[PDB]
């Protein structure tokens, strides 16, 4: 039996992470194979040809035929090493040309060896011979029958390479057996069918499964997860979280009976959340004697990178007022159709820098500000209060701030007077702006925008990289552009009508209206870029510290704990500021004792006076001068917190060039 | 407002339109012309086909006074099919038990009739209604149209064999009952064979199972073809649906009809080989197996309009294709470049170093080799299989830039090389092409006669594009004087007599593969050159052929030139002798092209052709026959204005298609100059060691597949639209009875692309199926295809519409639909509101015949366009005024439409409701179709229906309305004492087919509607006298049948057919 | 599948780098032969649920218990 | 409103647009859809002949190849306005008597052009053009590969990528976000930092060539479109509809 699953197989780790089990299937007789080579043998292999040959032709090959190649220096290596110390030479050889190979001292001279040699081909002895111009489809079909394939080339697809001369010449089954490729050759093999081909990341698997899929759909013998369940009864690594999706639907119970208005679904949620929620099949009630949502409810949907439904297949942006056009008020869970893995550390994080996060100008803040200050896994705090800059504040410290600086454009509009006049003259009825008119006031908007808020933002933002490494909110994307901003740039949008939460809140300091305006301002001052799905920061935010305490919890805190931080020498007139902190188990901090924190310096201005009722601290001020602190420098398997202000444990202090220092216990 | 326009922003915020289609979408249809994916036909479905399931409403009284809690067989655990309780209905949920491999994302759910099931009706075309509650009643009949469309569409699934088990117990004769997988399989018992269970009780399930017949339980049929293999087909006794059961009997012969056994598949693969490659196909007993495939010709035909359609005008999407057989030839033809040939053999012409021109020298820089020569050559021998939407001409920067005198060298040497490639192109203007070349590069020297002064003799060649620009001089030889233009003379008779003659090849197999072309017959292909099959197979180069002798006269022209009396003393006679040595040997250069183009390519053309995502599409080739040139090849897609005939409508109502590409003149003819074979080729081993990797494939088996859902889903659609529009076809019409709106044609073209989003929903699509006929009208749609020569006279080709079953199958549910409204929530008639008060028992879905009134009821007042109200002065009675023009008070029985109470619906309110609840009229409300609640209450308590009716009436609004509440009372086995109940609407018609049994685990009903088990659906059990295939399915449903389960399997092609490399 | 075993055998009756007589990849089309397999029962039925689990299932579908 | 959802990182511009760009897109289209139909971009000799992080002041060049490969088109194929020993004739007649000359120069040419307005849909034009002609045949040195889209809002699909639209995937996403400048002057000791810019190094030679392209098509579009639809004035309108840039425009750079 052979089934495929659309993940990376080896044998010996795959094991460790059991990867079968991460599906949803509950499990010896299962072998697993070591397709670990293949894929990389496919990205070499795919540079070359075109796609579909080499799709098609791995399709058609069975992985339990089990086999090997042959790669051989080309011609004159070829004889050059029949000519040295091994007479290895095979049977099929000229009785001529092996009979002037047993010679000695052969050369250029010789016109019988080299008539000879100059007319014998490799084809003549060794059948079949992949050449360079032989097609993908007839290497694997010639592969499939007699467990050892002669070459000529590297760019093969298929089995293990193994090579025929030394270098200085060139230039085991059990009944259940998993893969990643789906094979065909066999009337059973089988493919599961647990995710779609929009959510496999390794994207080769993917245009592999979308090609197979294309063409072979009715021919695969398929299964689901529950199925393989069946058929088989009768370090510890971070940052991979299994994700699955929510099949809910909103129902409108009035008093006795109840009805069913939409059919929503909600993508990839992380299944460890929905574990420590405790949440089943029931009804829930998501709202509260207010009329907010009850605080787990808002955290599912801000960890989802989507909420679609399922008769159309349209964006459900979900109303967050009480007025009822359509009012989300209880919500019925049907199941979850999918189950896979998900690398949470994306690709832009590279350097430990600062985070720029754009959010919109209506998006739930006053919320998510309220709830991640109120989160601690471990003896940590994983983003408190003051480690976060609103996108008001950059704004503020101004002659009459930017709101109320942008509040009197009016004066210059004719027929334009007394602001409410300004929010009548642009919006209509609907609210929705008219097509010329947002643009007229733009055009008076944007040297504003420009010439006044980009220079106090650059020069706010250079202070906020001294103080510490922290997040910043922004509300467009130019707004961290034409002020240089120094960090990771991260466009992010929650599932929510940031439109209506404008009308909700009052005590908004001016036309309530107007800030509405002042939205769909910002929302054309930004760029064309798509943003990325608020989850997509909080999955990494909380995520792989919940999955830390599971396995590094109440070993020691003295020994699992360490930190990261700038190193003054002790010689000074009247020191170890940190920079992050890292908890991991011993063995982890064990490796991290090594990896040395040279090859990095500041100057660390340190003058301040104590300010809270903690120990004796002074608010430094670090400027890293060489290059910013690699991630893989750290780990994979290190959970390390992003945010942290600076201080260290009277007199005055100047510019010290320090260094990194690993304390641990 | 400042709260209201909050609505107002979200409620213009939710009307977004569903189609995005205002980008470009011609980068999409190349991919899919290159490759397009296949759809999922066969998938199984191992649980149980059907769609109706028994729910209890209200549960039964398990303890009471009157009996004791030992009676019931819910007191001792025993399972029942059926459930136990006070009142049950029948609702609607397909795939409830069905193991699917996978859905086909297609249910019609329905909640019980207790519960709001209007979100099924507002699915379709409600954009801009406002409440969570109410449906637009102009909507109805297209909501149920694509209601049945779903319901059609989640039953395309083939039953599967499980395995079996006799029991042990002495419940049956030893029957051999089916066992289904699932997590939980140990309660599908009871609900799948009702008559297993034991007898203790008079309940009224145990009075139904013991006056039944006993031996039609489980198993009673198999096939058993081998010793320990699957028996292929079963019939079984078991609980079904036999509209299910009809739905897949109709698929099952569908894809039966598609069946092909291996046999016949190495005999195509063979012909399409044309024997250089074989393969084999066992001869052994089959395990009956299923590949469908073969499909008609219609559906070929069809689809290959469509893609000609798709390709339109275009040149972006047919570059790929042609740029794709360009290295599909490249793979395995055995020529090859040898550019050196040339420079090799203009190494030894005779002349001397004194002479400033050069014409050895010349030719090298004027026709130099690059080795990326074939690929400008492979498109051009492509471009053969397509002259209908491709035409291949020759580039402008080819031509000699404005003329170029006779007596220069270049422009000699420009002119050889056009008069080279020409003939390889398709091209109908090449012949003129090749004459206005001389005709421009003697102006001066020698003049022959034009039509016009705009077309004169020193236009530019490259301008002729339009089979009348020909001139006249040119089709009449005798205008060009022999003794004025002489060397034009000659030039005009090379043409005439020497140029290619096309001819036929026969590729393709005509029984596997439906043949694809039109306005040619099938299994031929049209080449525009001579070929001659080969008796060897070891070839040596030849000189007897179209290509050489055409190369030869075309030198011994220049030869004529340069030996002219007014040409040759312009020159020195040590360049005469070089220029005639140069085209003397350049008539003999020994290439392999012309034998190559005349042997070996039209084999391998027709070894390709058959095997190509885009199949050929040929008009004919003729050569210098003005009147035989083709002009508008063109496709239709919809009639016109009242002629619903498409030959009649064929003519005014098309699309002319087809492109031009431009090929440059130079990489011809060094292809056509410099190519040679390999040393020692011997082609029945090339060939053969060249095919065989390219037939091992199936893609060509997935297209096969694909056609069948492109030629279907367009005879779904017009079937579907028909029944909301006026069409042209004659279709069967059902749901009248239902009311709709008078559909436009943007309401039509909404219609269609909900119908072909459902319909690529399911199968499995990602791409484009149907839009090119949704561009434009889908309310007249046609299908057909034509050209014309020069002459006015038109070819044309109307592809007949085959058998299509989703079509057949969707007016099979409508059919039932017009007799079991009920059971999907529809109630059919209309309403009346009146005051009832009684302490009675009958139910507001069966009224008694003494309240209701119609039209010929007499003293019944009939309202219509005319609603005039005059108020009442110092006490007397406010008026209302008739039809008939009377004037009568708010008294008595009344009839309305619908519109006439939307329309007013506040205004009537005041006047209305406040005789309505308390005075003495009733106001009948002529609908047609509504859905309905069902609010029960308990008949010992007082129950008023004002709450619930008032609610209903005050909701109507212009756009919708909300579901129908009524109130039934629940039964009971026991006497009650009455209590007096008020209740406002009532229905018409008889609305109680809905009802499956009252007091299900009780010996009788006494207070209430009753109904015993349905005896007229249980008809094998029941009927001792009827056979056991026997439906009555366009009356009832039946709920229980026999039903067939194969256990086919569908191996891949290269799993049983192997090629013998 | 079962006569690669018995090439694999053959090629380990003789110690020898491929095998000989080869069972296996013949030139004869054999693709309708079946072997013995434990897919099917005796009945015809196939076997995704063991046949003791059937009959106990079926046997357990009606059960009575004592009244409350 | 003028945008579509992601095919990957690249949004796609739908052409029934109120803006100016879909005429700076529709010349980016066809440069691209007509230079991948050439020959000489398939064999492997060119490719390797073709082939033959931050910067600073006292590898880009091998993912940012089709940009280039279709400026060089624009350049010397469609508007033939670009010169790059015949720059003085020229002024010769453009100075004469009865005509004059207007010297127009863009101020800032390399702060000129960012993701906002040009990149963007540059980006999106080149990722369309190509695509048809080449479908699953890989670049150099570049596999083919696949993303999922957001084009159409009705469904979402995988549809495979070329390969040389990969290079414009993994090449718009450094375009978006900007550039990254080092400096250590010599002139002032403990000085020494890093920057974040939208602009472009100052000379390099692929920086020319798109830049002129860009100039020659904004002139075009406004010479055509933006011109008559906003003046009165009519010895305007005809002194604007009577000039096109291949026979009176001259531009190399700025």
């Amino acid at each position: 039996a052979y089934i495929a699953v659309p993940a990376v197989v080896d044998s010996r780790s795959s094991e460790a992470i059991g990867l079968l089990e991460s599906f949803g299937v509950d499990a010896n007789d299962v072998s697993y194979q070591d397709h670990d080579y293949v894929v990389d043998q496919l990205q070499y292999m795919l540079d070359g040809y075109e796609a579909g040959d080499v799709i098609d032709a791995l399709v058609y090959r069975n992985w339990l035929h089990h086999s090997v190649y042959c790669l051989l220096p080309p011609k004159s290596q070829l004889l050059e090493y029949w000519k040295s110390n091994p007479s290895v030479i095979p049977d099929n050889v000229d009785r001529r040309l092996r009979k002037r190979l047993m010679l000695k001292k052969d050369l250029r001279k010789d016109d019988e060896y080299n008539q000879l040699a100059r007319a014998f081909k490799i084809s003549d002895v060794y059948a079949p011979l992949i050449s360079s111009t032989t097609s993908p489809m007839t290497m694997i079909q010639n592969l499939n029958q007699g467990e050892i394939v002669y070459t000529t080339t590297d760019r093969v697809i298929g089995a293990r390479v193994l090579l025929y001369a030394p270098r200085k010449y060139y230039a085991p089954h059990s009944r259940f057996n998993v893969g990643t490729f789906p094979s065909i050759a066999t009337p059973k093999c089988s493919v599961m069918s647990g995710v779609d081909i929009e959510s496999i990341p390794n994207e080769f698997i993917k245009l592999f499964y979308q090609r197979v899929k294309s063409i072979h759909a009715n021919i695969l013998n398929d299964i689901s997860p529950q199925i393989v369940s069946d058929m088989i009864n009768r370090h510890v690594d971070v940052y991979r979280v299994d994700v699955v999706n929510v099949l809910f639907e909103v129902v409108d119970v009035a008093d006795g009976l109840r009805s069913v208005s939409r059919k929503l679904i909600m993508h990839t949620v992380p299944v460890c959340i929905l574990e420590l929620l405790g949440i089943e099949i029931a009804d829930y009630c998501i709202r509260q004697e207010d009329g907010m949502f009850t605080d787990w409810f808002l955290l599912l949907t801000m960890l989802s990178d989507g909420l679609t439904d399922r008769r159309t297949h349209c964006q459900y942006l979900i109303n967050p007022s009480s007025m009822p056009p359509d009012v989300i008020l209880n919500i019925s869970i049907t199941g979850f159709i999918n189950r896979h893995t998900i690398d949470v550390m994306p690709d832009v994080y590279d350097f430990i820098k600062p985070i720029g996060a754009v959010l919109p100008k209506g998006s739930f803040k006053s919320t998510i500000m309220r709830v991640l200050d109120s989160i601690s896994v471990l003896g940590v705090k994983i983003m408190p209060r003051a480690h976060v800059v609103d996108s008001d504040e950059v704004g503020e410290q101004m002659e009459p701030t930017f709101e109320h600086a942008v509040m009197e454009i009016y004066k210059g509009i004719a027929g334009v007077d007394s602001l409410d006049d300004l929010t009548k003259w642009v919006l209509n009825s609907d609210l929705v702006p008219h097509d010329d008119r947002l643009g007229q006031l733009f055009q008076a908007f944007l040297p504003l925008a420009k010439d006044l808020l980009a220079p106090m933002a650059r020069q706010f933002y250079d202070n906020s990289m001294s103080e510490g490494r922290l997040l910043t909110f922004a509300h467009a994307d130019s707004e961290l552009l034409n002020a240089n901003y120094f960090g990771h740039l991260l466009r992010l949008k929650i599932p929510y009508i940031t439109e209506v939460n404008l009308m909700i809140r009052k005590n908004r300091e001016g036309g309530e209206l107007f800030q509405l305006v002042l939205s769909y301002l910002y929302k054309m001052y930004a760029t064309s870029a798509q943003p990325k799905w608020f989850g997509s920061l909080l999955r990494l935010l909380i995520c792989p510290w919940l999955h830390m305490e599971k396995l590094i919890g109440e070993a020691d805190p003295a020994s699992t704990s360490a930190e990261i931080g700038w190193h003054v020498p002790r010689e000074q007139l009247m020191g170890f500021i940190p920079y992050v902190s890292i908890r991991a188990p011993r063995l982890v901090i064990e490796e991290l004792m090594e990896k040395n924190w040279g090859q990095y310096h500041a100057q660390v201005i340190v003058t301040d006076q104590l300010v809270v009722g903690e120990p004796r601290r002074v608010s430094a001020k670090a400027v890293i001068k060489g290059n910013h602190l690699p991630v893989k420098l750290i780990s994979r398997f290190a959970c390390f917190t992003l945010t942290s202000k600076y201080e260290m444990r009277t007199g005055r202090g100047a510019a010290y060039n320090a260094r990194l220092a690993f304390r641990s216990d | 407002e400042i709260q209201r326009h909050i609505t107002e922003f979200i409620s213009s915020w939710q009307n977004h339109p569903i189609v995005q289609v205002s980008a470009d979408v011609e980068n999409r249809k190349t991919a899919q012309l290159l490759h397009a994916d296949t759809p999922r036909l066969v998938t199984w479905d191992a649980g149980l086909c059907t769609s109706f399931k028994i729910v209890p409403i209200v549960p039964a009284q398990v303890p009471q006074d009157v009996l004791a809690y030992t009676f019931f067989t819910s007191s001792y655990a025993i399972q029942s099919p059926f459930p136990e309780a006070a009142v049950s209905r029948i609702v609607v949920h397909t795939r409830w038990a069905s193991n699917v491999d996978f859905d086909r994302d297609s249910s019609v759910i329905m909640a019980p009739p207790t519960e709001n099931n209007i979100h099924l009706f507002k699915q379709l075309l409600n954009t801009e209604t406002l409440s969570v509650r109410g449906a637009n009643p102009l909507m109805f009949r297209a909501n149920v149209l694509h209601m049945l469309l779903e319901f059609v569409l989640d039953n395309l699934y083939l039953n599967r064999h499980t395995g079996f088990s006799q029991d042990h117990t002495p419940f049956t004769e030893g029957a051999n009952l089916r066992s289904l997988p699932g997590p939980d399989a140990e309660k599908w018992y009871s609900i799948m064979y009702p008559t297993r269970m034991g007898t203790p009780n008079v309940s009224k399930i145990c009075n139904f199972v013991a006056s039944c017949v006993r031996n039609r339980v489980g198993r009673f049929d198999r096939a058993q073809m081998m010793n320990g293999a699957m028996s292929e087909w079963v019939d079984v006794f078991e609980t079904s649906d036999a509209l299910t059961v009809s739905i897949r009997g109709r698929w099952m012969a569908r894809l039966a009809r598609m069946n092909i056994n291996p046999t016949e598949i190495e005999w195509a693969l063979t012909e399409c080989a044309q024997g250089y490659v074989t393969v084999t196909s066992p001869y052994a007993p089959s395990v009956n197996r299923l590949m469908p495939y073969r499909i008609s010709n219609a559906e070929r035909q069809i689809s290959q309009i469509i893609r000609v359609m798709n390709i339109g005008n275009n040149a972006t999407v047919i570059q790929p294709v042609l740029q794709d057989i360009s290295v599909l030839l490249q793979r395995i033809s055995p020529l090859q470049i040898d550019p050196t040939i040339i420079s090799n053999t203009m190494s030894t012409v005779s002349e001397s170093t004194t002479q400033t021109l050069s014409p050895a020298s010349s030719i090298l820089g004027k026709l130099r080799p690059s080795n990326s020569d074939f690929s400008s050559f492979r498109v051009a021998l492509a471009g053969w299989l397509y002259n209908g939407v491709v035409t291949t001409v020759i580039d402008d920067s080819s031509y000699p830039k404005d003329g170029g005198s006779v007596t220069s060298l270049e422009n000699l040497w420009d002119f050889f090389i056009l008069a080279l490639a020409l003939p390889l192109t398709t091209d109908p203007c090449a012949p003129v092409k090749a004459f206005m070349t001389l005709a421009n590069m003697m102006v001066g020297f020698e003049t022959i006669p034009m039509d016009n002064q705009i077309y004169t003799q020193s236009r530019r060649a490259s301008a002729f594009s339009t089979p009348h620009t020909w001139p006249r001089c040119f089709m009449n030889i005798q205008l060009i004087s022999p003794i004025d233009a002489p060397i034009l003379r000659q030039w005009a008779e090379i043409i005439h007599r020497y140029w290619p003659n096309p001819s036929q090849i026969r590729y393709g197999t005509p029984n596997v593969f439906g043949s694809a072309n039109l306005f040619t017959p099938p299994e031929v292909l049209l080449l525009p050159i001579d070929h001659q099959p080969a008796n060897v197979t070891t070839p040596t180069l030849d000189f007897t052929n179209e290509l050489t002798n055409w190369r030869a006269r075309v030198c011994e022209l220049m030869k004529n030139l340069v030996d002219n009396q007014r040409y040759q003393p312009g020159w020195t006679q040590s360049l005469v002798s070089s220029m005639r040595g140069t085209l003397g040997k350049l008539k003999l250069i020994k290439s392999m092209t012309p034998m190559y183009l005349q042997q070996l390519a039209p084999v391998e053309l027709a070894v390709i052709a058959p095997m190509l995502p885009f199949p050929p599409f040929q008009v004919p080739y003729v050569r210098l026959d003005r009147d035989r040139v083709p002009t508008m090849v063109g496709v239709t897609r919809q009639s016109r204005d009242t002629i619903t005939q498409p030959a009649l409508s064929l003519s005014t109502t098309n699309t002319t298609v087809g492109v031009p590409l431009a090929l440059d003149a130079r990489a011809i003819t060094v292809a056509l100059l410099s190519g040679k074979y390999p040393p020692d080729l011997v082609t029945n081993v090339w060939y053969a060691d060249a095919i065989y990797p390219m037939y091992a494939d199936t893609e060509v088996f997935s297209n096969l597949q694909r056609d069948v859902i492109t030629c279907e889903a367009v005879q779904t659609l017009v079937t579907l639209v028909a029944q909301i529009s006026e069409t042209q076809y004659p279709v069967d019409r059902y749901l009248d009875w239902i009311p709709s709106l008078r559909a436009s044609a943007a309401t039509a073209a909404t219609f269609a692309e909900w119908v072909n989003t459902s319909m690529k929903t399911a199968f499995d699509l990602s791409d484009m199926l149907l839009e090119p006929l949704l561009s434009g009208d889908p309310r007249m749609t046609q299908l057909a295809i034509q050209y014309q020569q020069y002459n006015g006279r038109t070819f044309n080709v109307i592809p007949e519409m085959p058998g299509s079953v989703i079509a057949d199958c969707v007016q099979l549910t409508a059919e039932v639909f017009n007799h079991e409204y009920n059971l999907f929530g529809i109630a059919r008639g209309d309403i009346i509101i009146g005051r009832v008060q009684s302490t009675h028992l009958w139910s507001p879905l069966a009224p008694p015949p003494d309240l209701v009134f119609d039209r010929d009821t007499p003293g019944v007042h009939i309202f219509g366009r005319d609603c005039r109200i005059s108020f009442g002065m110092n006490g007397a009675a406010p008026m209302i005024r008739d039809e008939t023009g009377m004037m009568v008070p708010f008294e008595g029985n009344w009839i309305f439409p619908l519109a006439l109470w939307q329309m007013n619906t506040r205004y009537f309110n005041q006047q209305f409701d406040a005789w309505i609840k308390t005075g003495e009229l009733r106001i009948r409300i002529e609908m047609g179709a509504y859905p309905y609640m069902l609010h029960y209450y308990d008949p010992r308590q007082y129950a008023n229906a004002w709450n619930l009716t008032s609610a209903w009436l005050e909701e109507i609004t212009p756009t919708s309305i909300p579901s129908v509440p009524f109130m039934v009372p629940i039964s009971s086995d026991h006497d009650i004492s009455s209590a007096p109940a008020v209740q406002y609407i009532i229905s018409t018609e008889y609305n109680d087919r809905s009802l499956f049994c009252t007091n299900s685990s009780s010996p009788q009903t006494i207070a209430g509607p009753d109904k015993h088990i349905p005896v007229e659906r249980y008809n094998i059990l029941t009927n001792p006298d009827a056979p056991p295939t026997q439906i009555q399915l366009p009356e009832v449903v039946d709920l229980y049948n026999v039903v067939t389960r194969y256990a086919y399997e569908t191996p891949p092609i290269t799993a049983v057919v192997m090629g013998v490399p | 599948d079962e006569a690669d075993d018995a090439t694999k055998k053959q090629a380990k009756d003789t110690e020898k780098a491929k095998a000989q007589v080869t069972y296996s990849d013949t030139g004869i089309n054999n693709a309708n032969e079946l072997s013995r397999s434990g897919n099917v029962d005796n009945e015809g039925g196939s076997n995704q649920k063991p046949m003791s689990t059937r009959i106990a299932e079926a046997t357990s579908a009606i059960v009575s218990k004592h009244p409350a | 409103k003028d945008w579509t959802g992601p095919i990957g990182e690249i949004r796609i511009l739908k052409d029934t647009t109120s803006s100016i760009a879909r005429y700076l897109y529709r010349t980016w289209y066809l440069a691209a859809a007509r230079m991948a139909a050439q020959p000489r971009t398939w064999d492997p000799l060119f490719q390797a002949i073709m082939r033959s992080a931050d910067t600073s002041m006292g590898p880009q060049q091998q993912v940012s190849a089709p940009h280039t490969l279709t400026a060089d088109y624009i350049n010397y194929h469609m508007n033939l306005s670009t010169t790059s020993e015949k720059v003085i004739p020229l002024g010769v007649y453009a100075s004469s008597p009865p005509n004059q000359s207007i010297n127009i120069d863009i101020s800032a040419c390399d702060a000129s052009i960012t993701w906002d307005f040009f990149l963007s849909v540059i980006m999106a034009a080149i990722h369309e053009g190509v695509a048809s002609s080449s479908i699953g045949k890989p670049f150099m040195g570049v596999p083919a590969s696949i993303v999922n889209d957001e084009s159409v809002v009705g469904v979402r699909a995988a549809r495979p990528i070329s390969g040389m639209q990969n290079m414009i995937q993994h090449l718009s996403k450094l375009y978006k976000r900007g550039f990254s400048y080092r400096v250590n002057d010599s002139f002032s000791p403990g000085n020494d930092f890093t920057h974040m810019t939208t602009t472009f190094p100052s000379g390099s030679t692929a920086t020319s060539t798109e830049h002129t392209a860009n100039n020659s098509t904004m002139m075009e579009t406004f010479l055509t479109v933006w011109g008559p639809e906003h003046t009165d004035d009519p010895d305007v309108l005809r002194l604007m509809k009577s000039l096109t840039i291949q026979r009176n425009y001259v531009c190399q750079g700025d």
